[PDB]
């Protein structure tokens, strides 16, 4: 026999370590079979300027076409015949090159992930290659409404800033940008104490740490002199931006209420918040007797297609909210139920409903750590996000001293007589008038 | 402990039931229900058969109240033949009900 | 639930309105 | 049709000196007509529920 | 710590678990009821059944099993191939057994009820809109139609035409048939073997013999196409694969590989990848191919899939199939099947290395074998293989009653009697 | 619908036991291979 | 629609509540009071305004 | 195509308190609400009268 809780503190605890110049060296251990070697470095999207906007992600897509080591395809050959994958994946705020693999090919592994985040052989043939198939994803991202939509949710409540720039970037910085250009961008922000070299599964962390090849460091100050916060606040602004488009056959919809940064006691509290508004799809098996009324009513009055609530967290901002796609003459009354979940929320939970929510959670919280791959962006993103700490078991204790009265007063503070960030891409004919969203946070009736 | 009771009410109970004149009209006593929310659901739910025969016997009711004229003393509801049909559907729409009700106290 | 603390300024509002405006 | 012929009374009482003998049946009126509306009927329905076996 | 149990009853279910140490438990009791287990009358019932997971029955009310799973957190998936039929049940170490006597309630006392099955109706629609949003399914579908008569060629979605007709008898009744003792086997990832033995024997003891639906298997070469506007065009070649657990099997598996283009690499072309290199090389700028394995109990499918523009259609097609040709020519050096070898092996691990993963795989082993071959074994087998061996099977490929699907403007592309 | 015009096309089926495996589950759904 | 009175005015469409209504066959003569109702409200009325023209 | 898109100054239009590109309106709108709200009750108030 086992319980719950018992399982929580019998996990495997994670080991930070440092290289001499801030490699941050983590590692789950399990000795298991196959292994995922990641290095998660932390300069995305929002350390662009205007032109390199779209920088970054360009580095992403000549990341795997050679190292001066390895030439023309010789990165891809190493791996496959291994029978590794490597994957690359950018944000606003963090890019990670990882690799899943047997757990005895750590040797050429980490060599590899090592070599790819330094030598990057990029000729101009490579950067003319790539930028057609960049202009070409551009196009074919135009293509997805809830892509075009997020976009435009964080450009409206990150009007005027850095951070609600594309992580594709700008159409034209693509054909612009300079070879040079890439070089001072990763020059400049792929030096760690930025970066992380992460990893979990079958592994000794003793030998991840040794592992590391430490070749080039942080070439920055010792002093205050640098305090000078890279990570400046990003102005807060509640505007919405309707794109209508009649010739689309849904409407998507991205309502939004600025959020805290990634650590605060209030995030984990929101989290059960949403646990109980939750998320729906035209697919759901319970639809009508789903215990999240939005989904209820969705599901019993045809109401809306999906939706989802979420919480964006990033270190000086926040974006929280749900969205809905809904057919033209839906917009409305999705928008009523919804926001309306909200302010019930604030002055009405119950003990009973955010008891259920809490427990979603921890499930939510436990099945994403399945698997090798899992783990380890939780490990390398936990480290830059949060710091160099491993909350797992602590979430239970946090999430367990939930009440209906926290989550009430924690859920207040965010949405209520705050004003949104709504963005559309219609049909929006019926999209609310952004006064009828903002009234919705308040409560005369309704 | 009812035995002589128990086996009289059935005495009242007749007289009763062809007391209330819908016997006359060829009516059955679950058709004479109140249409509301549950008795709805469980309406719903009839079979064809069940089902359109209550449209008929309440077709051929209102008719018969429309005309002021009682069905012939042949063909009247006799009170051993109590297909108590919407019985079944009925209960089960309360008992759904009643639980989620429940279910919803905490 | 808040609903008494929120009866009860509702309370005392309809109260300080008769008093006063009557 | 009781209550109908209770109200039928009450209005002839009202034409009535206010006396000892319309005094008395008046005040049986009233209480039957509430009676009649708040307690009796509602029982009888009841009654006849269980009758028909509802 | 303790490794799994397998353990087969009287009955002839099997059941396994494995005390983990980590928090979430998941069981699984996977019915031995794929799509192949209908008939013409039949066709589309194990659709709605895999969709009328939720509905009332016996003892507990769709209300009471959808609240209760979302009580406590829990996700009831409920899974099936043109084999078999996984249920799936996450949920909380301590709440198993909330969420077992919710399992059972489902798979074991459904109660199809008019009304209910009724008003599902209209869902299948909605769910065969959704999957037919990727050409792979309907090709992929129109592919095992084709290529078989009877049994696997039925498909997993419900036939447009069927969709309100299918009745709450027919829900019943393949219950009843398939949903038994003989073709059951539960899978616990963190469960107590001892208490699940328990539970299975007091609740999964039901008598039904295989094949009340027409069980057999049989393969015929036939070519499906299905005509579209669309720009690009997928269409799938394949012959009979060798059947499931054998050598032959196995063997196809690793000449998959080698021509096998599933991407390791984001953004990354493969260089391994022969039939890419050779269509690559004959082909334009924009397409993309890979191989396609498919293994069963009585039959299989091996071959490839191509996804080309209107006017590259053939040359693909063909170029791809010329590849495969020079393997079973012969030319087959000694160093790519060893890569080969090794892609599977660590692909198998890491298809292992989850709790979902460990789970399917297990079941999976339970209806076929009767019992849980480990890892390294698996290993062995298909190290076993000769380089040869793989030159062999790919042989019968090229000499193999050939049988096609594809999709979108096909005015270029090959008939059987093109390649 | 999702543009498929690139080099970035990737899709084609073949994994070890399970081979176009079709899910329905009470919260989420989806098709694998 | 083209050339349907009732529904051309919106107007003219609120009053086939009066015409195309859906109307119960059996009904007790006792229904009848409903419509007397009105009829009583607009002789009152007619009466009243007349004798209120001279009172 | 759609990621050059930008989002118009609005400096002209909006105000003090909240007009600095890089730093926290939380901090600064708190108030804001206040004056507008503050606005409402008094005409209510006056009216009221
Ligand atoms: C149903 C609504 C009304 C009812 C029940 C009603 C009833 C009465 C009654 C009982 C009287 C006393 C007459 C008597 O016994 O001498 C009266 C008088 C009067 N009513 Fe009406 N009335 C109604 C509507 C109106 C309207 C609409 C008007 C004006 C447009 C009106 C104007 C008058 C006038 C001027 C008198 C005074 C002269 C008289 O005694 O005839 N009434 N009403």
């Amino acid at each position: 026999t086992a319980t719950y809780a018992q399982a929580l503190q019998s996990v495997p605890e994670t080991q930070v370590s440092q290289l001499d110049n801030g490699l941050r060296v983590a590692s789950e251990q399990s000795s298991q079979p196959t292994c995922t070697v990641g290095v998660w470095i932390d300069a995305g999207s929002r350390y662009e300027s205007e032109k390199n906007n779209g920088a970054g992600y360009f580095v992403e897509h000549l990341a795997f076409k050679g190292t001066k080591n390895r030439p023309g395809n010789a990165l891809e050959k190493e791996v496959e015949s291994m029978g590794a994958h490597l994957n690359a994946y950018s944000t606003r705020e963090h890019t990670a090159y990882y690799i899943k693999a047997l757990s005895k090919d750590l040797p050429k592994a980490v060599e590899l992930l090592a070599d790819i985040v330094q030598n990057c052989s990029l000729e101009d043939s490579q950067i003319e290659k790539e930028r057609d198939v960049i202009l070409q994803e551009l196009q074919e991202n135009d293509t997805s409404m809830r892509d075009v939509v997020f976009n435009y949710l964080h450009a409206t409540a990150f009007q005027g800033t850095p951070l609600a720039q594309s992580v594709e970037g700008p159409s034209e910085n693509v054909r612009k940008l300079s070879r040079a250009d890439l070089t001072e961008y990763l020059s400049r922000h792929y030096k760690a104490p930025r970066m992380v070299l992460a990893a979990a599964g079958g592994l000794e962390h003793r030998q991840l740490l040794d592992l590391a090849q430490k070749h080039f460091s942080g070439l920055s100050g010792t002093y205050d002199e640098d305090a000078v916060p890279t990570l400046s606040p990003c102005r807060f602004t509640g505007s919405q931006i309707c794109h209508r488009e009649d010739g689309l056959p849904l409407a998507h919809v991205a309502i939004a209420v600025e959020g805290p940064g990634w650590a605060h006691p209030d995030n984990v509290a929101l989290q059960v918040a949403n646990a109980i508004i939750g998320h729906y799809d035209c697919t759901y098996g319970g639809g009508a007797h789903l215990s999240s009324p939005l989904a209820s009513i969705a599901a019993t009055n045809k109401l809306c297609q999906s939706f989802q609530t979420f919480n964006i967290c990033y270190a000086d901002t926040g974006l929280l909210g749900a969205h809905f796609v809904c057919d033209h003459m839906s917009i409305d009354d999705m928008m009523f139920v919804l926001q309306g979940q909200w302010m019930r929320l604030c002055t009405s939970a119950t003990e009973s409903e955010v008891l259920r929510g809490k427990n979603l959670l921890r499930n939510a919280l436990v099945s994403h750590l399945d698997g090798t791959t899992p783990v380890c962006e939780d490990i390398g993103r936990s480290l830059l996000t949060y710091g160099r700490r491993i909350p797992l078991a602590e979430w239970e204790s946090r999430i367990a001293e939930v009440d209906a009265r926290v989550v009430r007063e924690v859920c207040s503070k965010y949405f209520y007589d705050q004003c949104p960030a709504v963005a559309g891409f219609g049909p929006i004919e019926q999209l609310p008038d952004y006064n009828r969203i903002r009234s919705g946070m308040f409560w005369l009736r309704f | 402990a009812v035995s002589a009771s128990s086996r009289w009410l059935e005495g009242i109970r007749k007289w009763y039931y062809n007391a209330a004149g819908f016997n006359k009209l060829g009516l059955m006593r679950d058709d004479t229900i109140h249409e509301n929310d549950d008795v709805k659901e469980a309406i719903r739910r009839l079979p064809e058969n069940l089902y359109d025969d209550r449209v008929f016997r309440i077709k051929r009711a209102l008719d018969l109240s429309m005309r002021q004229q009682i069905l012939p003393k042949e063909q009247w509801t006799k009170y051993e033949e109590d297909k108590s049909y919407l019985e079944p559907y009925l209960k089960e729409v309360i008992r759904e009900r009643k639980e989620r009700e429940e279910w919803a106290k905490k | 639930r808040n609903w008494v603390p929120t009866a009860q300024l509702w309370g005392a509002v309809g109260a300080v309105g008769l008093v006063s405006a009557t | 049709w009781a209550l109908v012929a209770d109200l039928l009374t009450l209005t002839w009482i009202g034409g009535q000196p206010v006396e000892h003998p319309y005094i008395t049946i008046g005040q049986l009126a009233s209480v039957l007509y509430f009676l009649l509306i708040l307690v009796l009927m509602p029982t009888a329905g009841t009654i006849e529920n269980k009758l028909l076996k509802w | 710590p303790q490794d799994l149990e397998f353990t087969r009853l009287p009955n002839g279910l099997v059941i396994a678990s494995l005390e983990n140490y980590a928090p979430a438990s998941r069981i699984g009791l996977f019915i031995k009821a794929g799509s192949r287990y209908e008939n013409s009358n039949n066709l589309g019932t194990s659709h709605l059944l895999r969709l009328a997971s939720s509905l009332t029955t016996k003892g507990a009310s769709s209300f009471k099993i959808t609240r209760g799973i979302e009580a406590v957190g829990g996700k009831l998936s409920v899974t099936s191939t043109r084999e078999n039929m996984a249920y799936t049940v996450e949920c909380l170490r301590d709440d198993v057994d909330i969420l077992m006597e919710f399992l059972l309630n489902v798979t074991t006392a459904p109660e199809f009820r008019r009304w209910e099955v009724a008003a599902l109706q209209p869902q299948l629609r909605i769910d065969k809109a959704v999957a037919l949003q990727n050409p792979q399914a309907h090709v992929i579908e129109n592919l095992h139609a084709a290529a078989y008569r009877n049994a696997l060629a039925n498909s997993l979605y419900c036939p447009d035409y069927r969709i309100g007709k299918v009745t709450p008898v027919e829900l019943h009744d393949y219950v009843q048939n398939h949903f038994t003792s003989a073709r059951m086997a539960l899978i616990g990832l963190g469960v107590s073997h001892p208490v699940l033995k328990q539970v299975a024997e007091q609740f999964l003891n039901i008598r039904g013999g295989l094949g009340l639906s027409g069980a057999k298997a049989k393969y015929h070469g036939g070519e499906i196409r299905e005509q579209n506007g669309d720009s690009l065009v997928h269409a799938a070649l394949v012959a009979e694969s060798a059947a499931i657990g054998s050598a032959e099997a196995n063997a196809f598996s690793v000449l998959q590989h080698v021509l096998g283009a599933g991407p390791h690499v984001k953004r990354g072309s493969n260089a391994t990848s022969s039939l890419y290199q050779a269509v690559a090389k004959g082909v334009h700028q924009p397409f993309d191919v890979s191989a396609f394995n498919a293994s069963y109990s009585d039959s299989g499918l091996f071959g490839f899939y191509t996804i080309s523009q209107a006017a590259s259609a053939g040359d693909v097609i063909k170029a791809a199939y010329n590849q495969v040709k020079t393997i079973a020519q012969g030319n087959l050096s000694n160093p790519d099947v060893q890569a080969a070898k090794n892609k599977l092996k660590a692909g198998y691990l890491m298809s292992v290395e989850s709790s979902e993963g460990f789970l399917d795989e297990v079941g999976s082993q339970a209806l076929a074998a009767g019992s849980y071959t480990p890892p390294s074994t698996v290993l062995q087998q298909i190290d076993a293989v000769a380089d040869a061996d793989v030159i062999n099977a790919a042989k019968k490929f090229v000499s193999g009653r050939k049988s096609m699907a594809a999709s979108g403007n096909l005015g270029h592309t090959p008939f059987i009697d093109e390649l | 619908k999702r543009s498929v015009l690139c080099r970035e096309s990737l899709r084609g089926q073949a994994a070890g036991r399970p081979l176009v495996a079709s899910v329905s589950l009470n919260v989420p759904a989806s098709v694998r291979y | 629609m083209t050339n349907i009175r009732k529904s051309h005015p919106l107007m003219k469409i609120v009053n086939n509540a009066f015409i195309d209504l859906p109307a119960p066959s059996n009904i007790s003569s006792w229904w009848n009071f409903g419509s007397l109702l009105g009829i009583c409200l607009i002789l009152q009325i007619l009466t009243g305004l007349f004798l209120a023209m001279h009172y | 195509s759609h990621t050059d898109i930008k989002v118009p100054d609005f400096s002209d239009y909006r105000r003090p308190e909240v007009l600095d590109s890089t730093k926290s309106s939380k901090e600064s709108s708190e108030a804001r609400k206040g004056f507008s709200y503050l606005v409402t009750a008094t005409t209510t108030v006056g009216v009221a009268y």
